[PDB]
């Protein structure tokens, strides 16, 4: 009986209407991929009781082993997983950087699309911010513990505030995507994440770079990553920010999943 | 049509930990009455109908082979204690489920699991130091 | 019967936000009209924010507070009443920091009261 | 104009607001933008395009002007268009919105009894 | 060696509980929760032996406060007894490995937050 | 049995009265302290009386339940006798019942629980009386200025045109008694060690509730209070802080003797006595007969 399903003419696939926000659904598949690995991020990462295909029990916190055992069937999630596989090429770390960062770019993109900003304009902002991040990263081995993620966010947020036009909305959200990584370290350590971001921005406002999250259960304060000896690799952050943005942009460019047959 | 799980059953957060805490208490109840020399016996029947009566905690866990994921952790830990020592599997099994029971209401109140681990790692070393001193 | 917990604040937000979404388009000289189905099948095509909410039935007490505060505005000032409900609904519509971030209302209220002293000075 | 003019003051003043209160403090500023958001929606002009340029004018040019024309939809200075409203109406409109939002936020249990 | 019958478990419950008070923070309730968990060893020995765990544990925990260090549960007589003088001993290193394996086993369960299952 | 009414017995009757008193407490739990949140009161007509005062809520709170009405009759006893502390009474009595109900599940008879709570209130009043400060520090000392200063700081005046005896408040009494009564429980025994211990743990709800209302981590602040108070018990050395209270604004413990956060002695004494008598009155109820 009419009116049936709207915009459904290709093999009866689940085509979300204009009200159902087909783009919003492919993003939700990627956000769920981050929550499966957002908790395993950092030294206090939570282990996963993985059950192998041979009915074998393994308790681990490695991202590559989680995804290799988790049969990811959604194609929108496979793209981010393919970036993790491409992350393994040219570097052997930063896998969860691709999952956590890309999940924040897509999660924050929904706040822009909901306002009414076009998906093609959101992509131009992330591509501009990725190019801007590669110029700021040499100025920052780089500090870890979420230190670069706040400074790189602070430097990119200022570029978006002075840049007029519509690209500033996606450029600012590109900076807030970096904040998800300190928020992951704080949540996995049992600390109010908003208090970590508030302190990390204050010390960076005073110019105290190289300051990261002090990993401690009973101390939500911060410390210098240089004095403690915590350091990350430059190419690990370079190729992670690059592949994560391409995976997020590649998902945003897609608006409809369609079946086929040879 | 297009879903992420497609048979992949998964749950996360506080409900998963609370589910494992309750599953660990089941292994405790199976060896709770056998603690001590005068502990109650346990009757176990294999597939062939052959009976097995024994009040040893280690022998009981070998015959159960519980399929729950969290329960296998205690069984493999208790089995290792039997191979290395041959005694104390019931004390290890009961204390583990009891550490989990006491922190159960705090986990429900929003206390992070990692803060609980720092307490066990801290309280354990203080206890081991008190044993050698006394 | 009664409401308790986080369901109350998120519920009061949806009630106040819903009352503001009615009269979002009733602002300005190019205001849009509204169709009020009377119980006898009649229609009133008014575009006055005070008249619309006066005739609408509300079940949530939060909506009654929003409407009753608007009536107090009309007695003092016969203009800008529609701006009160829209701003009050938009200030409450930001439920990210309210519940999803698990901030206490006293933290939010202290910020809203700090901004109000700054909004007054800037005007 | 008064909404966007006030919102720029809070956003610039929130930069020196160390703490977690900066986030809701800035959210109030973005809430004032809804007033021109509705004036632009009614005229039919693009909301994001004009509201974006509208905020840029308050940054560079003086904040006392460069509002929105509800009839035409384009931007216009209030010195050129007599849309000047009183102060007592806006102050009481701003207090009643915050005082009302503070009220409903202070409610945590809808209880029955007499 | 140390006194068996749960005597050492009650002494640690006194030390950790009195130590938790001097530890400000979230570790206070947890180290105290760790202490009460040690009560199960002398408790089930009373419950399995048909004794009243309340009257023994209260009489046992009171003795450790006054200066007791080896008093514990007597499965034969329904009363407390100095398990060291009664030659009810156990190896200290075997008891040390029990607490370590217990906490290490509980930590593995507490550190877990999600279970993953390949569909097969 | 055939009757002209209905009857219901068992342990579930205790639980039903426990969950009822616990419900009435949650209606006035978040509104505890000066930073308490307001609450609506939808009358039968439709009026909405909005207020945060716990006494004003209980006068207008109408819950048709016997156990709840016992706490309403209890409120009048505290209001007339003193005129304050009614909110802490209903909250303290609710936690004693929720904790006692757990003991009853451990085969602890209510008579043994009623005996423990009576002895705990007696010793608590003794420890309170031994740790008072008489009405003094009027002139030449500063047992006032800091009291009035902290009270007026809420308004714009805070910058600097158009009772015979008192006790440190802010959970200092409830935190100090948490350590003393827990140690006193180890001395008595005889099926009362657990009840006096649960009486000790129940008092921590007051600093735990005041911390939640102040937008702070209650688990940490409650632990910090008990640590400074426990160190006072270990030795009387001056390095160990004493009589440390709870500051709601700064979210940190503070010595109330300097801050001037004082309360009458009869409040903490009567509130513990009336709350204990209320939980005793409900714990003795093991059956219900309707007609
Ligand atoms: N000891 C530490 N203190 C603070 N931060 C750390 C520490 N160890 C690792 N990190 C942070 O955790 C992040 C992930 O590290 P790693 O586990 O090596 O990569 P992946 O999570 O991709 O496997 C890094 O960006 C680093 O900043
Ligand atoms: N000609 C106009 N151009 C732009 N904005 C206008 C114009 N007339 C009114 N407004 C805006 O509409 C809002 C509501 O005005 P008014 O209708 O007088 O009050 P109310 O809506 O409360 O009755 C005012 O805040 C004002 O800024």
């Amino acid at each position: 009986k009419a009116p049936g399903f709207a915009q459904m003419l290709k093999e009866g696939a689940k085509h979300f209407s204009g009200l159902e926000e087909a783009v919003y659904r492919n993003i939700q598949a990627c956000k769920e991929l981050a929550q499966t690995t957002r908790t395993a991020y950092g030294p206090n990462g939570m282990n996963k009781m993985v059950i192998n295909h041979l009915e074998k029990l393994f308790v681990t916190n490695d991202a590559a082993t989680i995804l290799r055992e988790l049969e990811v069937q959604h194609p929108a999630a496979k793209m981010i997983v393919m970036a993790s596989h491409m992350q393994e090429q040219e570097v052997g770390d930063g896998t969860n950087f691709v999952l956590v960062f890309a999940g924040a770019l897509l999660e924050l993109a929904e706040e822009l699309l909901r306002i009414g900003l076009s998906v093609s304009e959101v992509i131009e902002g992330y591509e501009i911010a990725c190019r801007k991040a590669h110029e700021i990263l040499p100025n920052l081995l780089v500090p870890g513990g979420g230190a670069t993620e706040i400074e790189l966010a602070k430097q990119i947020t200022s570029y978006g505030e002075t840049c007029p036009g519509l690209e500033q909305y996606a450029i600012k959200k590109f900076a807030e995507a970096f904040e998800a990584i300190p928020r992951a370290l704080a949540e996995n350590s049992g600390v109010k994440a908003n208090e970590v971001i508030s302190k990390l921005y204050a010390v960076h406002q005073e110019g105290n770079k190289n300051v990261g999250l002090d990993i401690e259960a009973e101390v939500p304060a911060v410390k210098d990553m240089l004095e403690a000896g915590i350091l990350d690799t430059y190419l690990g952050k370079y190729w992670a920010i690059k592949l994560a943005t391409n995976a997020a942009v590649t998902v945003l460019r897609v608006d409809q999943i369609i079946m086929a047959k040879p | 049509v297009i879903l992420l799980k497609e048979g992949t059953d998964s749950s996360q957060g506080i409900p998963q930990l609370v589910s494992n805490i309750s599953a660990c208490q089941v292994i405790a109840e199976a060896v709770r009455t056998t603690l001590g020399p005068r502990g109650m016996d346990k009757l176990i029947v294999d597939g062939r109908g052959k009976a097995t009566i024994s009040n040893d905690g280690a022998t009981i866990l070998k015959l159960l082979d519980v399929v729950h994921p969290a329960a296998k952790t205690l069984v493999d830990i208790a089995k290792s204690q039997d191979a290395e020592v041959g005694d104390g599997t019931t004390s290890v099994t009961l204390l583990a489920a009891e550490f989990l029971k006491q922190v159960k209401p705090y986990v429900e109140e929003g206390l992070h699991p990692q803060i609980i681990i720092r307490a066990f790692r801290t309280a354990t070393q203080l206890a081991v130091n008190k044993i050698k001193e006394i | 019967k009664r409401e308790s917990g986080r369901k109350v604040q998120s519920g009061n937000i949806n009630a106040a936000k819903t009352i503001a979404d009615i009269i979002r388009t009733c602002l300005g000289p190019k205001s849009m009209m509204k169709m009020l189905l009377d119980p006898m099948g009649g229609i009133v095509m008014t575009n006055d924010g005070n008249a619309i909410l006066r005739e609408i039935q509300v079940q949530h007490p939060a909506a009654k507070s929003m409407i009753e505060i608007s009536r107090t505005q009309d007695e003092e000032v016969g203009d800008g009443t529609t701006s009160v409900i829209i701003l009050a609904g938009e200030m409450l519509s930001v439920a990210e920091h309210f519940l999803e971030q698990q901030m206490h209302p006293t933290v939010v209220i202290s910020a809203y009261r700090k901004a109000l002293d700054d909004m007054i000075s800037t005007l | 104009a008064s909404e966007m003019a006030v919102a720029h003051a809070l956003t610039e003043k929130s930069k020196a607001m160390t703490g977690v209160e900066q986030w809701p403090y800035r959210a109030v500023a973005q809430a004032l933008e809804v007033i021109p958001r509705t004036l632009i929606q009614n005229c039919g002009a693009s909301t994001i395009r004009l509201l974006t340029s509208l905020r840029a004018k308050h940054t560079q040019e003086n904040c006392e002007t460069w509002g929105v024309n509800g009839e035409t939809g384009t931007l216009v200075d209030m010195k050129e268009l007599g849309i000047w409203e009183p102060l007592a109406v806006k102050l009481q409109t701003y207090k009643t919105a915050v005082e009302t939002a503070v009220l409903l936020l202070r409610i945590d249990d809808i209880v029955s009894g007499h | 060696v140390v006194a068996g019958g749960g005597a050492i478990e009650m002494e640690l419950s006194k030390y950790l509980r009195d130590y938790s008070r001097t530890i400000p923070g979230k570790q206070q309730l947890l180290i105290g929760a760790y202490a009460k968990a040690l009560e199960i060893i002398p408790r089930q020995l009373c419950d399995n032996a048909g004794f009243d765990a309340t009257n023994i544990l209260n009489k046992l925990r009171a003795r450790h406060a006054q200066g007791g260090t080896w008093y514990g549960v007597d499965i034969n007589n329904e009363d407390i007894a100095d398990n060291f003088e009664a030659f009810v001993w156990e190896p200290a290193m075997v008891r040390i490995n029990a607490l370590t394996a217990a906490s290490e086993a509980a930590c593995l369960i507490v550190s877990v937050d999600e279970t993953i299952k390949n569909p097969r | 049995l055939s009757v002209f009414g209905d009857r219901s017995t068992g342990e579930t009757i205790r639980s039903q009265n426990v969950m009822a008193a616990a419900s009435i407490a949650n209606i006035v739990k978040s509104s505890l302290g000066p930073v308490g949140l307001d609450k609506m009161l939808v009358d039968d007509i439709g009026d909405v009386t909005i207020t945060n005062d716990g006494a004003t809520i209980l006068k207008l709170l109408e819950v048709e339940h016997p156990a709840a009405k016992v706490l309403c009759e209890l409120a009048d006893l505290q209001d007339k006798e003193v005129g304050d502390g009614t909110t802490s009474v209903v909250i303290i009595a609710a936690e004693l019942l929720k904790n006692a109900d757990e003991l009853v599940k451990q085969k602890i008879h209510p008579t043994s629980v009623i005996s423990g709570y009576r002895l705990a209130c007696k010793e608590a009043v003794r420890y309170i009386n031994e740790n008072l400060i008489v009405n003094t520090d009027e002139l030449g000392r500063d047992c006032l200025i800091n009291a009035a200063k902290t009270s007026m700081s809420s308004k714009i005046i805070g910058i600097n045109a158009n009772s015979k005896s008192v006790v440190p408040g802010g959970g200092a009494v409830e935190a100090a008694l948490s350590i003393y009564l827990e140690n006193y429980a180890t001395s008595m025994g005889s099926r009362e060690q657990l009840a006096i211990a649960e009486f000790a743990r129940s008092l921590l709800v007051i600093p735990n509730t005041l911390a939640v209302n102040a937008a702070q981590d209650s688990t940490d602040l409650v632990a910090k209070l008990r640590a400074f108070h426990n160190e006072a018990q270990v030795n009387p050395e001056r390095k160990n802080l004493k009589w440390i209270g709870l500051d709601l604004s700064n979210g940190k413990p503070r010595d109330n003797k300097q801050a001037g956060v004082f309360e009458p002695t009869i409040v903490k004494v009567k509130s513990l006595k009336f709350a204990t008598e209320a939980a005793i009155t409900i714990l003795r109820i093991d059956d219900l007969i309707k007609l």
